[PDB]
């Protein structure tokens, strides 16, 4: 379910945003998406872990 | 206006040691029970300052100003009166000038012109006289003045029991200028050379007067015999440094500790605490410091022709843009920066002001002339019809554009019919590549060449400038420049000249861009033709090529490792040793000197009896023989 | 000082990329 | 970069202010030429930021030392201008102002013309005090301050002692009251009752 | 203790940012503080934990 | 081996960052390289604390 959240980027959805926005700046926004993703998997790891 | 005094057998000053004074409040912020950390222009503890007495006797020279002065006389009967700040003092660069001898602080920025002696001191017979108040010779313009009210003064003169001690800082940054000042009463001491104790200094004053200091000269106060009373005052240097300061419940600062003076004092400041229990503590990081720097580009002298780029007499249309390769010349982008109106200059990949400095291995430049109204479609990764069906940059180009006006030359009042562009095209056209055929737009359902008609359209279109024409379509001409870095050997870069080149000692070097530090040795491995920089496992450059000799150069990095601190609690003996982890103990001795390491304290190098552990050699610490339990 | 099953139990454990810690990762000893 | 900036005006990396410019070529330039404005061209090095100088010394370039007066490779420092109308647009005179500031850190001395209005104690208020807007409860306050200061910070570096700016008093500020809550519930089926519990 | 630093942003006061700045660069700052405090709360969770 | 990644910035290297590009410009890019290298050594330590 935290997958649906937008981390603060245009919207949560990935491909939308490469139609609305330049190619210029939109990779900012997907890096945060990807960063947040990565952040909520290796939190779930070290759960998993303990 | 003075007279000549000359007549002087000259001293040199004396030295002490100044203990725990010269710490003042860095902010106008209130704190209270709480220890804070601060970095700033202080002095260091336990450093020597200039010590001058002047009781017959006149000693009262010139002394350099930098980076602020510490300043702190021990007198009675106010002797002391001003102070003159300047670098020339010869009435051709601005002066300041801080008098408060009896009625107000009179503060005054001129370019005044200072006599041989200043002073206040010599006249008929042996008491005062405020008589060549006139120091300055004469006043040209003067700038800036400001007066305020005096401080605590005295009567009479005496020589003796001299209870009053007048501490200051002055410090000037930014153009500003700014004064602390204490005052402290009933300090009555047998001996000389400062009282012990703490005291803090609070802020007097700031003021603007934004010019250059560099030395400075102190005020006292018939020409010919006088006798003056005992006096004495102090100078020191400030330097940037970090203490930690220790507030109280009441809110005024009671105790302050250095974090660069001995192991136990950078102990206790990264312990954030006054004591330390007994025990090894782990500390700052040794580290090794560049020495010297060098340079090296290729010995080419020839200039590249951007004067022909840029001062063509015919530009090619859009459909046809016109490219030209620069190569093997040294490229000035002064030339380009000033020279013309030059009214859009906009780089995506590398900030302009810097394009002197790096090194390229292939230019481009592509010309042309389009409309006023699509110069924003060179953008990459635009739209619109000449970013589309004409000319198109990649996403990730890396280089620059420059669009200027231009209605002069290509506008003509009759019409301009020799500019033409594709309107039609089939499909969108890849970066970076040109078309030229002249094909009929087949855009019906029918089998149609013709030459017009419906569905049959000729896809050229002619753009037509004139004068009249209002802002926003007279024409605009374009370059656009392109390049690509670091990936081949340099070939045309900026005019910096090179230098000699050293082996097996820490400099810090620079090849075609390479900023970086570290020693360089000569290496034994092969490189192929077509490379130049060798990388690792990390993606660091670790093997470089000269440029101007055709030799292989290795990288590797300073000398470095822990540093660890073996302690008793502070509550016993504050004797402390140190230990280096994980080195060889002969490095330590060659590392010995000044401005070299970044831990400043350096007399345990040269300390006690050094033993070499498994872990490091121990230097203050006796070896014994016996065994006993472990502490 | 050592027995003769402990000289086959330190042959049987084995303990450059040493060298490319240049970036301030150490091993302290035991 | 450049010789303006390099040689008699440069403002540091960190400039907190404003700068107006504008063009006025309807007053200074003359028909003959205006040559009333003069510019240093100059200079042996770089100047620090906010640095003047009055000073028209030989300037000397070669090896050989130049003094008298101007001539082969000693130079006059300064050069004028020349204004007429007829030149083309960007070399008329432009006049430029620069405001400079530092933010909140003394006693105020110039803002707006926002209006005052009466204090409040003992009540959960949105204070402002010279910008400081905030929230929480104000309460006299015993500690002392020295005259020329006048914010308290905490460890946490937030401000928690405050002067007023019309009379000369301390104020302390302090948070509002908050807590969690709770809910003791039996099962859903056997009733529909609960509790609450404000910890 | 760690609230007090400023994580890149132009100040570790909060209400300083929007009194200052218009609506449209101040989220970047804002971002740069709200993403450093969460990563210091989840670090502390998880000492926590262990 | 980890601390080969571009992280978002324009390139892996610190020192071409600083003499390619001005200094407010870098600062993000910076920023960027440190979070994330800042991240993995957080990960390193805990994995060593279980
Ligand atoms: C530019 O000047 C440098 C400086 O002398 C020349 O470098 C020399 O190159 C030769 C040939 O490889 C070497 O044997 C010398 O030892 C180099 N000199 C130094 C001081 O290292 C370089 O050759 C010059 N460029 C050209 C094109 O001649
Ligand atoms: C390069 O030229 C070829 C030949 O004209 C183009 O290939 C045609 O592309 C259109 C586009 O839909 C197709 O309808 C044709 O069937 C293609 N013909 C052939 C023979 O392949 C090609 O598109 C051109 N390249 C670009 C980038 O436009
Ligand atoms: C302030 O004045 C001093 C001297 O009055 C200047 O010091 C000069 O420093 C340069 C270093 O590049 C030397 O070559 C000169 O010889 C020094 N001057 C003299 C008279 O010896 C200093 O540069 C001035 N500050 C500024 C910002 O210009
Ligand atoms: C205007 O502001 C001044 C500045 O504070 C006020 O002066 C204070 O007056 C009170 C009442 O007499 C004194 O207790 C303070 O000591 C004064 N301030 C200082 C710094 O001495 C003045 O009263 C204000 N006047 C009005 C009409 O608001
Ligand atoms: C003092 O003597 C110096 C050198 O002897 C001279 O340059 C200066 O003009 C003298 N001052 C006066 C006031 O005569
Ligand atoms: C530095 O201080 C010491 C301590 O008294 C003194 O002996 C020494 O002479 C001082 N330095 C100089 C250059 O005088
Ligand atoms: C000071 O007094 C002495 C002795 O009376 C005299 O020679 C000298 O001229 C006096 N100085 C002045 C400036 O009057
Ligand atoms: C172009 O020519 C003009 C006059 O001929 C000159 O002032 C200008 O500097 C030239 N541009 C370049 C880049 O050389
Ligand atoms: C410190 O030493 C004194 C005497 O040496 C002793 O009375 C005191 O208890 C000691 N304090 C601690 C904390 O060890
Ligand atoms: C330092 O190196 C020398 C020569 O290799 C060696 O004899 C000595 O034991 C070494 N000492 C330490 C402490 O590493
Ligand atoms: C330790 O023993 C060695 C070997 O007998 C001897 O050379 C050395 O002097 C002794 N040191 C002390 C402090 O007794
Ligand atoms: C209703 O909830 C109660 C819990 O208090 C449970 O004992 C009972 O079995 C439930 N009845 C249902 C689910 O029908």
């Amino acid at each position: 379910k935290q997958l649906s959240s937008k981390f603060g980027a245009i919207s949560s959805v990935l491909n939308d945003i490469f139609s609305r926005l330049d190619k210029v700046e939109a990779e900012v926004q997907i890096d945060r998406l990807i960063t947040g993703r990565l952040q909520s998997l290796q939190t779930y790891v070290t759960q998993q872990l303990i | 206006q003075c007279v000549n005094l000359t007549t002087r057998t000259q001293l040199p000053p004396a030295y002490t040691n100044s203990f725990t004074r010269g710490v003042y409040y860095p902010d106008k912020v209130f704190r209270s029970s709480v220890l804070h950390s601060t970095q700033d222009l202080f002095l260091p503890f336990f450093s020597n300052v200039t010590w001058f007495h002047v009781i017959k006797r006149f000693d009262n020279p010139v002394l350099p100003f930098n980076d602020g002065v510490y300043f702190a006389s021990i007198e009675k009967s106010n002797i002391i009166r001003g102070w003159i700040f300047g670098t020339t003092l010869d009435s051709k660069t601005q002066s300041l000038l801080i008098v408060n001898n009896a009625t107000n602080v009179v503060i005054k920025v001129c370019e005044f012109q200072f006599c041989n002696d200043p002073f206040l001191d010599h006249k008929n017979n042996k008491s005062w006289m405020e008589s060549e108040f006139r120091v300055y010779s004469s006043a040209n313009n003067c700038t800036f003045e400001y007066v305020s009210q005096p401080f605590l003064m005295d009567l009479e003169g005496k020589q003796g029991n001299f209870k009053n001690l007048r501490e200051f800082v002055f410090k000037n940054i930014d153009g500003y200028f700014k004064i602390y000042s204490k005052h402290t009463p009933i300090i009555v001491r047998e001996p000389e050379d400062l009282p012990q104790g703490f005291s803090a200094l609070e802020p007097l004053v700031d003021l603007p007067i934004g010019i250059n200091i560099t030395r400075f000269q102190t005020l006292l106060a018939s020409s010919s015999g006088w006798t003056a009373g005992a006096a004495a005052y102090y100078v020191g240097y400030l330097q940037p440094r970090t203490f930690l300061l220790k507030y109280n419940e009441n809110g005024t600062i009671t105790d302050a500790v250095d974090c660069a003076l001995d192991p136990l004092s950078e102990t206790k400041c990264t312990l954030k605490s006054f004591t330390v229990e007994k025990g090894i503590y782990q500390t700052s990081n040794f580290r090794v410091q560049p020495t010297e720097s060098i340079v090296r580009f290729p010995n080419i002298t020839n200039l590249c022709p951007f004067d022909e780029v840029f001062n063509a007499t015919r530009f090619a249309s859009v459909y046809a843009w016109n490219r030209k390769r620069i190569s093997n010349c040294v490229a000035d982008y002064s030339v380009l920066y000033n020279l013309a109106p030059f009214f859009t200059f906009k780089c995506y990949g590398v900030s302009p002001t810097k394009l002197n400095d790096l090194c390229f291995t292939n230019v481009y430049a592509d010309s042309f002339v389009i409309r006023g109204d699509e110069v924003r479609q060179i953008a990459p990764g635009q739209t619109g019809k000449i970013a589309d069906y004409n000319y198109k940059l990649p996403d990730d180009f890396t280089g620059c554009v420059i669009a200027w006006n231009s209605n002069k030359l290509d506008s003509k009042v009759s019409g301009n019919y020799n500019y033409l562009y594709r309107l039609f095209r089939k499909s969108n056209l890849k970066p970076f590549e040109r078309d030229i055929s002249t094909e009929i737009y087949q855009a019906g359902n029918k089998p149609c060449n013709g030459v017009a008609g419906f569905n049959c359209y000729f896809p050229l279109r002619s753009y037509s400038f004139r004068p009249t024409y209002g802002v926003g379509h007279q024409p605009y001409r374009v370059v656009v420049l392109s390049f690509e870095l670091l990936h081949a050997p340099a070939t045309v870069c900026g005019p910096k000249k090179s230098t000699n080149l050293v082996k097996n000692k820490c400099v810090n070097f620079n090849f075609n861009g390479l900023k970086g530090t570290g020693v360089l040795t000569e290496s034994n491995k092969k490189f192929l033709p077509f490379q130049q920089f060798g990388r690792d496992i990390a993606d660091t450059t670790d093997a470089v090529r000269d440029p101007q000799t055709l030799e292989i150069l290795d990288i590797t990095p300073c000398s470095f490792g822990g540093v660890s601190v073996i302690t008793p609690g502070t509550n016993t003996s504050n004797q402390v040793a140190v230990l280096y982890q994980g080195v060889n103990c002969t490095e330590v001795p060659v590392a010995i000197h000044a401005d070299q390491l970044t831990p400043t304290w350096r007399v345990y190098s040269t300390g006690s009896n050094v033993f070499q552990t498994r872990a490091g050699c121990l230097i203050g610490a006796e070896y014994v023989n016996n065994s006993y339990e472990c502490d | 000082k050592r027995s003769f099953i402990e000289d086959l139990l330190f042959n049987k454990v084995t303990l450059l990329i040493c060298a490319q810690k240049f970036k301030g990762l150490t091993v302290l000893p035991p």
